[PDB]
């Protein structure tokens, strides 16, 4: 309910700090093209139910738009617009040629079936094919969406445009023309960011104590990368608890025994709750778990020098203020979790070029982009006495506002 | 019983090896028992290579080709000739059409007269068939494949015809002889063996035990290829999975021969035959024998940190395509030119083998099987678990297991395949939604929830991290008899292992467990590559809401998902058929995961019982050969107990999503109770349910969830035979019972009531584990309780009669209430029948744990029963020796029944000799397949002193008897106890179960005088609640089956059956007697007489009446009196006598077994579902004798003890004078010393004699359980090597074991003791000059030992004493060690850290001067008595040795010792200091 107002307020703060007039705020508060469509669908029983669609292009002054698609049964226009603005901020921070956007459908993948999902996606594309194209829009994977849906969308856009357009949609399967490393992008991004933050703060990465709560694919890949680099992991947690060992935890063995879900806790052994896990001694803390964990009570108990919010807004304003007062570096989530967007951009570039890179090349390009962006934001945040979240928002809005001013819409 | 082989490594052949193998079999014979007559052969056979020399010399009419280019067959025929020649022609036709040329046929001469009567009667005819080789068959592997094809086709044709014939073996390198023969009879019978023309490389052998007295020639092994030991507990799920994969096997080596070989296993065959069939198919498929053996019997690959990465990947890959075959087993297979030997994943059988300078490996069960030159013996090793003893005749070397395993693992890139092809289903963290229905109460009532169930089963799980406990085991009537509507789950009772296999533990043996579950579709087993492993794998069977939604939302084309509505309207058959149609349509489309959901259920659609639906789907899928292509996930609301969970997994469910339980937790958290967060609560519930599932698995012994998944380990009680065959095929049911229509009516009634529910918004209180007025009826209602108490206290007979009437009539409580007398006979006067004094001598009090009860209550029970003249009992908690002397007032607190439980707490020479009878607690009614836990808080000093443990230390009683790994070991223990107390009667305690008749027959053959059948209705001090409710069966079925089986086998006149469990009335006593009881046990009723109010809080140790609490404050409130118990027993006897007058029976043995006087009451017919039961099984009397007359002749005579030792030692023992003798002992002599120890203890007592009074010498191999129950003052110099269970139950004295005199190699590095040593001992010394076996010093409780290395699981459950290991140590050392010390020598400290189990042990380095001096003195005595070079070198280098030693001590033991030492230094008395330290520790 408050997501749109919060986004507008933070955008207003960033614009005020920049010093641009109010015309840029007036233009950027609201997405420039919101479309609501109704998608007919045929169920297995033969009955027809109508799903409500959505699509929002926050801005396209920079160039082609981009956004994900969530099959979340509570998706609404306010959430869609807020997510479009958020994606635009991500693109601005990473310095991509994207403007920003988001789509969604009001449905329930749980009760929905396989062929019915196929037909739903196909009807969605038939509905919104007019305002979507290689130079106008670019769907991407998101909540309740993955490679099969990407492939169906690609196949249908090929059918409707009568010519192959692999670069039309990102996140495709490898055989269809996908990009390698699509699953470890977030882990690689957070690895680069933690490395650079440690370098800037003087904390030696060699022997650095690390805690990774939340052991999904992101946590597993981050732990593996930290172990490869040299830093020791002194804590892991998952849905079934956690562990603790000041002198390493055999990340190789943990990954070898890693199951489908990433659960690692023993059966007949006591576990440590995340609340006490946060308090354990460590140099860097990486909350990548349920949101609203760092608050006033645990702000005084946190001990890590560097906190990276790989998740979406795991902290709160009070916790951010307390950490800033304590002089604990806080990495914004907008920069922490941009690996997915960066790898999607690389996939789009590969499709457009028609030639596919390799894992090493993707690694090098991704790390270069991440280090450059992090260095720029760190320099700006130290030049101006502000919080890193404010610096991230300000940097993200700078490119969009300046491009709009050049293009003369204002 | 056992196995054996005498192989020459280099390949040279002679008749000497065959003769030595026959001698080995003859020596092994002694292990088995006696059947109907000693001449009968329970089963034995011998295996050799093809004797081409003898064949060419003898046949004289076959042009035998070269060695490898033909095969030899062995066929068993009936006595008739028409079918013989018909089958001969048909086999020739098979060979001709397959293209091979038949060389001819031969008849084996046989000596029929050299055989016992039964085997002579069943003597089948033998003919050997010679097969030819065509030029196309270049390779002997192809030749063997064609021979296997021919054999399987012939077997298929035979079974189709219905004839009775068997192929003993058909191979080009193995010919097998076997039958119902004793080894001394085999040579005479098979006159071929006597010829001096045989030349073989190896000679495998085996002797069976034949649990039942009716075996057949075919069943007895050696099988076609391998010899098998023990039993397989997964042989139903095994067969189901194998039949499922049968339809889908495809390969190129067999071509189209799979159609011919479609039946790959014998359904009617036993475990050994089934294993041989499957193994032979796998190895013929194109895999190496070692590779397929490793595939079938894997090591513990999950939870083990001592395994290499290549091995872990190997086993992870193979577990994904083929399940493990758990159970006690010692495989020893062959393939003509290669040999192997394996133990199960837990190593539950002994295997010790020799090596000589002439390359003569002697692998056998025991050590002294044959005479060997100690100057030529080279290695004395043990086949440790997870180690492959592999031999290759052509190479003539013992190929090392490490390199075999390494190269097998590296043959393929399994690590890369696992790393790459695994599928990730990482859920979205932003897709969270705490689901709610808004009809929580309605759904809960529909699925049968109760407020009692919630508040007593769900909150306690979260609070305690484990399943909640209980006491006073279930007494409610069965679901089939209960009038109240009950879910289908209550009809199914869990099962457990009694004999032929131990119930393995879980918490302490976590390294062996494996909870990995695979979801998806298996690939081509015969040619597997990456698609067998492109599957989802889970860590726990249970699932959370987020996980379930992720699985459903996965849209990968290979891993599809389908949802099937498991609901019905009127016709259950229509519903099941429709569900099958959806399933098969989805499979045709290509799905791999099925979701059975009970959601979307309204007043018009009701849910099928999830167990029934899952079983029907699984059976249909298995029958149609598509189960391997799908994965059945189940989402049913009625899933909240570990019992329901285990039933679902066992009968097919891939995963469970207790959405109803999760919603209930959400509602409670929203309300405010259970303050813990929702996610933490969900995780804790999942972990607890997985722990419970592991516990249920451990009860049976299946250590793998994957194996248990196929395994059907439930016994329906009240389901019709037709329904069982249709949907639950393979399940055991005795009485038939309700039908599908009745089940549907019950479900519809429950659903309609729940969805009506138009009066209140509350859940009716449950009555499963407590009594609430208007709820489910219970046996002990307050009316019965206080009527019984009043009658007993008043000595009034009318009140007792009213109590009996109330307890028996007005309801259906048990099966025995459905029996009624005919009423038309000749009554006899009360003065003409046997008397009450004669009645009361056949009663028992049942085992009563001293820890569970109070001293006052226990002494009252004992005094009452002893005064009455019956037989009291003492629980597993031992007994203070002060009770063995009558008091001045005449009271006698001595217990006539001394119990020998798994703990072996108070087992001692005095404690055993001062007794009248001995029991062996194989299991109890409540917690059969589980042990116990007595934490520091509940173990008081006045209990610890009696139980021989430190005060305030949490004791652990292992579930299984570590001395009982099979019926042979049970017989050995029975003999040991009889030798310990020649003047007592041995007893065993079983529980009613399917096959209990077979187990009883086996026990009777094992020569147990008395068998006790205890129903699950019996009580218990503490046990898990689901184990209370859903374990065991009523004792009526067990007693009936045992009596029928025993008296059919002919051994019923050699044992004395008994009964106990809710024997509350003389009517119950008469029912038991008619069913075939002889003596009865009353435990729950005496407690009620004494003052117990059935409050069900014994586990809490807070009894308000002070009957089962150790607190002195509560004990002061006790009010019992032995007079009340005497009155109760007298009233029971008088009522029984009145019924004897009514029935006109003159004497006990005259009435016993007269089941013809029983007929079903009309009330059973009136009952709406109980009328569908079939009672002819219990109402049936085969001809025979029905009373104990024979004395159950033991073999105490002719023992070396009585023959030689005692006759020259009576004077020494009686005069207290020193005496020395030397004796030659062979493996046949089993115990060798327990008799002298018992004599010493009886003559003197606990004090014993001065140190080193009797110095017995010994030489050569010793027998099993050598030197058991040796008291203080004795000394057994055993200058040789021994067998298992050395020093069992030691109670003082020394035991010195040194290698042979002619053995010059590293005796400190060659094993010299069996698996288990010093089990349950209390105090003594020991000096072993060599490595020990697996589970060394299992329950040491004060015995100091010195060993040079030990096996695995060593020092498992120590509670005192000390151990000094001068060498390496196996994995999982000190698993559960709650006391004592272990000065373990080691060099690689970190490797020792990793090997040890870190749960409950703290490590140090020696700093105490007293500790150093004690170790130095122990090593000095060790060297002085042994002359060990390792010990001498350690003494020389003491300076380095003190630094290199490592000390291990538990935290609680260390803290208690420190506190008591501090108090003693302060200067307080021992008792007060102990009490103060205990209070401080357990505040
Ligand atoms: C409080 C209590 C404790 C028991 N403890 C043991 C025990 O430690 N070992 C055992 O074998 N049976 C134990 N039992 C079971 C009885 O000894 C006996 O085997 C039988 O179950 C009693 O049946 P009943 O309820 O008709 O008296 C116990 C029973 C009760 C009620
Ligand atoms: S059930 Fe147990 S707690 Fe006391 S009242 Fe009876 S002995």
């Amino acid at each position: 309910l408050d997501v749109l107002k919060s986004t507008q307020t933070v955008i207003h703060k960033a614009l005020e700090k920049l010093g641009y007039p109010e015309e840029v705020y007036e233009l950027l508060k609201e997405p420039m093209r919101l479309l609501t469509v109704k998608i007919p669908v045929r169920m297995d029983d033969g009955s027809v139910k109508i799903f409500t669609g959505y699509r929002a292009q926050h801005n396209d002054s920079v160039g082609p738009t981009k956004g994900g698609i969530r099959f979340h049964p509570n998706v609404t226009e306010k959430e869609v617009k807020a997510l479009s603005i958020w994606m635009s901020l991500k693109c601005g921070i990473i310095d991509l040629p994207y403007g920003g956007g988001k789509g969604g459908i009001v449905c329930d993948p749980r009760d929905m079936s396989f062929r019915e999902l196929e037909r739903l996606s196909r009807g969605y594309v038939r509905a919104i094919s007019q305002i979507v194209g290689p130079t106008k829009d670019v769907p991407a994977p998101d909540v309740f969406t993955n490679s099969q849906i990407m492939a169906w969308m690609m196949d249908e856009y090929s059918r409707i445009d009568e010519f192959n357009s692999p670069g039309f949609i990102t996140g495709k399967p490898l055989v269809l023309g996908g990009s390698h490393g699509r699953e470890s992008a977030t882990a690689k991004g957070v690895t680069i960011c933690i490395k650079e933050a440690a370098k800037k703060r003087g904390i030696d990465i060699k022997g650095a104590r690390v805690v990774v709560q939340g052991f999904g694919n992101a946590g597993s890949y981050l732990a593996k990368f930290m172990h490869d680099a040299g830093a020791k992991v002194v804590g892991i947690s998952d849905a079934y608890g956690g562990l603790y060992d000041p002198e390493g935890l055999d990340i190789d063995y943990l990954l070898d025994r890693r199951d489908s879900f990433g659960t690692v806790t023993k059966l007949f052994n006591d576990t440590i709750t995340n609340q006490e896990l946060l308090e354990l001694d460590c140099d860097i803390l990486v909350p990548a778990a349920i949101e609203n964990q760092i608050t006033e009570e645990n702000a005084h108990n946190i001990r890590a020098k560097i906190v990276v919010e790989a998740a979406n807004g795991p902290t709160t304003l009070e916790g951010t203020k307390i950490l800033s007062d304590r002089d604990i570096l806080l990495v914004p989530d907008v920069l922490a979790s941009a690996g997915g967007v960066t790898v999607s951009y690389f996939e789009w570039v590969q499709n457009n070029q028609g030639f596919y890179w390799s894992e090493e090349e993707v690694e090098e390009k991704l790390e270069k982009m991440m280090v450059k962006s992090f260095n720029n934001i760190y320099e700006m945040a130290n030049n101006r006495r502000i919080d890193m979240r404010l610096a991230a928002y300000m940097v993200g809005v700078r490119k969009m506002a300046e491009a709009s001013r050049f293009r003369g819409w204002i | 019983c056992g196995i054996g082989l005498y192989a020459h490594l280099k390949g040279k052949q002679t008749h000497d090896i065959v003769k030595q193998g026959l001698k080995m079999l003859c020596q092994l014979d002694h292990r088995g028992g006696q059947g109907s007559d000693p001449d009968t052969g329970d089963g034995a056979g011998l295996l050799v290579q093809i004797p081409d020399a003898f064949f060419r010399k003898e046949c004289k009419n076959i042009n035998l080709p070269e060695k490898e280019r033909y095969g030899v067959g062995m066929v068993f025929f009936s006595q008739k000739e028409d079918e013989r020649k018909k089958i001969e022609k048909q086999i020739n036709a098979l060979i001709e059409q397959e293209g091979q040329v038949v060389l001819g046929w031969r008849t084996v001469p046989v000596n029929v007269g050299k055989i016992g009567t039964v085997a002579q009667k069943s003597c089948p005819f033998v003919r050997q068939v010679f097969i030819g080789a065509s030029s196309d068959l270049k390779d002997n592997l192809s030749f063997e494949r064609k021979l296997y094809v021919i054999r399987k086709q012939a077997e298929n044709w035979g079974v189709t015809e219905g004839l009775d014939f068997y192929f003993a073996s058909l191979s080009s390198q193995t010919i097998v002889y076997k039958g119902l023969l004793t080894p001394e009879q085999v040579d005479a019978f098979y006159s071929d063996l006597q010829d001096e023309a045989f030349v073989s490389a190896f000679a495998l052998v085996h002797s069976r035990f034949s649990t039942n007295t009716f075996p057949t020639w075919e069943r007895a092994h050696p099988n076609r290829y391998l010899v098998h030991n023990g039993e397989i507990n997964t042989l139903r799920g095994n067969i189901n999975w194998m039949r499922a994969r049968e339809q889908q096997f495809v390969s190129e080596s067999f071509g189209e021969d799979l159609n011919k070989i479609l039946p790959i296993l014998n359904a009617d065959g036993s475990d050994s035959s089934i294993l041989d069939n499957a193994f032979e198919f796998f190895v013929m498929a194109g895999r190496k024998p070692a590779h397929t053996a490793m595939m079938l019997i894997p090591e513990p690959w999950t939870e083990n940190t001592h395994m290499s990465k290549e091995k872990r990947a190997f086993y992870e890959y193979h577990s994904s395509l083929m399940e493990p075959w758990d159970g006690p087993t010692a495989i020893s297979f062959t393939d003509g030119k290669q040999i192997g030997a394996i133990l199960d994943r837990n190593g539950l059988r002994p295997a010790r083998y020799y090596v000589t300078k002439d390359d003569y490996i002697i692998f056998s069960s025991e050590v002294g099987v044959i005479e060997v030159e100690q100057e030529n013996v080279l290695y004395k090793n043990r086949l440790e678990p997870g180690k492959m003893l592999l031999i290759d005749l052509e190479e003539g070397r013992i190929i090392s297991d490490e390199e075999v395993k390494t190269q097998i693992a590296t043959e393929y890139p399994y690590q890369k395949w696992l790393e790459e092809e695994l599928v990730q289903v990482n859920p979205d963290p932003e897709s969270r939604e705490e689901e709610q229905f808004s009809d929580l109460l309605t759904r809960q009532k529909a699925f049968g929830y109760t407020y009692e169930d919630i508040q007593k089963y769900l909150i306690p799980v979260i609070k305690e991290g484990k399943d909640p406990l209980g006491s006073m085991g279930n007494d409610a009537p069965l679901a089939v008899l209960s009038d109240r509507a009950q879910s289908l789950f209550n009809y199914f009772k869990q099962l457990f292992a009694q004999v032929t296999n131990p119930p393995i533990d879980a918490i302490r043996e976590q390294l062996v467990t494996s909870t990995m579950t695979w979801l998806g579709a298996e690939g081509d087993l015969l040619h597997p590559s990456e698609r067998n492993v492109r599957r989802i794998k889970l860590y726990t069977p249970v699932l959370s809401n987020e996980q379930f939604y992720a699985l459903k939302t996965i849209v990968h084309p290979d891993l599809k998902s389908q949802k099937i509505d498991v609901l019905f309207s009127e016709d259950l058959e229509r519903g099941l058929k429709d569900m099958f149609t959806q399933a098969e349509k989805a499979i045709s489309q290509g799905v791999s995961l099925l979701i059975l959901s009970d959601k979307k259920m309204n007043e018009r659609l009701t849910p099928i019982p999830p167990l029934l639906a899952v079983s029907a789907l699984h059976q249909h899928l298995i029958r149609k050969g598509l189960r391997t292509k799908v994965s059945i996930i189940v989402e049913s609301g009625e899933a909240r107990e570990v019992h329901h969970f285990a039933a679902l997994i066992g009968y097919g469910a891939d995963a469970i999503n207790p959405y109803l339980a999760y919603a209930t937790y959400k509602q409670e958290i929203d309300e405010g109770r259970l303050d813990i967060s929702y996610e933490e609560a969900v995780s804790k519930y999942g972990k607890s349910i997985t722990e419970g599932v592991v516990k249920v698995m451990s009860k049976m012994g299946i250590s793998t969830v994957q194996s248990y998944r196929g395994a059907q380990i439930f016994e329906a009680v009240g389901i019709s035979r037709d329904v069982i065959d249709r949907y639950f095929s393979g399940t055991a049911s005795q009485l038939g019972g309700i039908d599908l229509q009745t089940i549907a009516e019950e479900a519809q009634r429950r659903h309609r009531e729940a969805y009506q529910d138009d009066y209140s918004k509350t859940l009716e209180p449950g009555s499963d584990f407590q009594w609430r007025n208007g709820g489910e009826h219970h046996a002990f209602n307050p009316k019965t309780i206080h009527t019984l108490q009043w009658a007993c206290r008043r000595n009034d007979y009318n009140l007792f009669k009213q109590y009996t009437k109330a307890a028996d009539e007005e309801r259906i409580g048990f099966l025995r209430n459905l029996f009624a007398f005919d009423g038309n006979r000749k009554p006899l006067k009360l003065e003409e029948v046997e008397s009450a004094e004669s009645i009361v001598k056949r009663f028992k009090t049942g085992a009563m744990s001293f820890g569970s009860l109070s001293k006052e209550a226990h002494e009252a029970l004992a005094i009452a029963m002893n005064r009455l003249g019956g037989k009291s009992n003492s629980g597993e908690g031992g007994e203070d020796p002060k009770r063995f002397v009558p008091d001045e007032n005449g009271d006698d607190r001595r217990s006539a029944i001394k119990q020998i439980a798994s703990g072996r707490f108070g087992v001692k020479s005095h404690y055993l000799v001062n007794a009248d009878e001995l029991q062996i607690k194989m299991a109890q009614g409540a917690k059969p397949g589980e042990g116990g836990q007595l934490p520091g808080n509940k173990v008081y000093p006045w209990v610890a002193d009696v139980r021989g443990s430190t005060p305030g230390v949490g004791l652990i009683s292992p579930p299984p008897h570590h001395d009982i790994y099979s019926i042979e070991d049970l017989a050995q223990l029975i003999h040991d106890l009889k030798n310990a107390n020649r003047d007592a009667r041995i007893s065993v305690k079983l529980v009613s179960k399917a096959g209990v008749g077979t187990i009883a027959a086996g026990v009777a053959k094992a020569t147990a005088d008395v068998i006790v059948i205890s129903g699950y209705d019996g009580g218990t001090g503490a046990s898990p609640k689901t184990s209370i409710k859903h374990t065991g069966l009523p004792w009526e079925l067990g007693l009936a089956e045992a009596h029928q089986t025993l008296m059919l086998n002919g051994l019923r006149d050699r044992v004395v059956l008994e009964t106990d469990g809710k024997l509350m009335t003389g009517r119950d006593v008469v029912m038991a007697a008619l069913l075939g009881a002889e003596e009865f046990g009353f435990a729950t009723a005496p407690l009620v007489v004494l003052g117990c109010v059935m409050m069900r809080a014994c586990h809490l140790d807070t009894c308000p009446v002070g009957v089962a609490t150790q607190n002195p404050e509560l004990r002061k409130k006790f009010m019992g009196d032995p007079d009340h118990i005497v009155n109760y027993m007298l009233f029971i006897a008088e009522e029984v006598r009145e019924y004897m007058a009514a029935l006109g029976f003159k004497t006990f043995d005259e009435m016993i077994g007269r089941t013809d006087v029983l007929h079903v009451s009309e009330r059973a017919k009136e009952h709406w579902k109980a009328s569908q039961l079939d009672l002819s099984t219990l109402l049936y009397q085969p001809e025979g004798v029905r009373t104990f007359q024979s004395p159950q002749n033991h073999k105490i005579d002719q023992s070396l003890d009585i023959t030689t030792i005692l006759p020259a030692v009576q004077e020494a023992i009686e005069s207290g004078k020193e005496a020395d003798i030397s004796i030659e002992i062979n493996n046949t002599n089993r115990v060798a010393g327990t008799i002298t120890g018992s004599e010493i203890s009886k003559r003197y007592g606990e004090e014993g004699l001065p140190e080193d009074t009797i110095k017995l010498h010994f030489t050569g191999s010793a027998g099993q359980s050598f030197g058991a129950f040796v008291p203080k003052g004795m000394t057994l110099y055993l200058d040789g090597d021994s067998n298992d269970y050395v020093g069992k139950g030691l109670s003082g004295g020394k035991i010195i074991v040194k290698s042979s005199e002619g053995f010059n190699s590293a005796s400190d590095d060659n094993v010299i003791i069996g698996n288990v040593a010093f089990y349950g001992a209390t105090s003594g010394e020991a000096y072993i000059n060599g490595r020990a076996g697996e589970r060394f010093a299992v329950r040491n409780s004060g015995v100091n030992v010195v060993v040079e290395g030990i096996g695995d699981h060593g020092c498992e459950y120590m509670t005192g004493g000390s151990v000094v290991v001068l060498g390496d140590v196996g994995k999982n050392f000190a698993a559960g060690m709650s006391g004592g010390i272990a000065y373990v020598l080691t060099e690689d400290v970190k490797a020792f850290k990793r090997k040890c189990n870190l749960e409950m042990i703290l490590f140090e380095s020696l700093e105490d001067e007293k500790e150093i001096q004690q170790i130095k003195a122990m090593l000095e005595r060790h060297t002085a008595y042994t002359n060990s070079q390792k010990a001498e070198d350690l003494l020389d280098q003491w300076e380095d040795s003190v630094k290199k030693f490592v000390k291990v001590i538990p935290k609680n033991y260390k803290q208690m010792l420190a506190s008591i030492e501090e108090q003693k230094a302060a200067g307080l008395s021992d008792e007060e200091a102990i009490m103060f330290a205990f209070e401080a520790n357990t505040k």
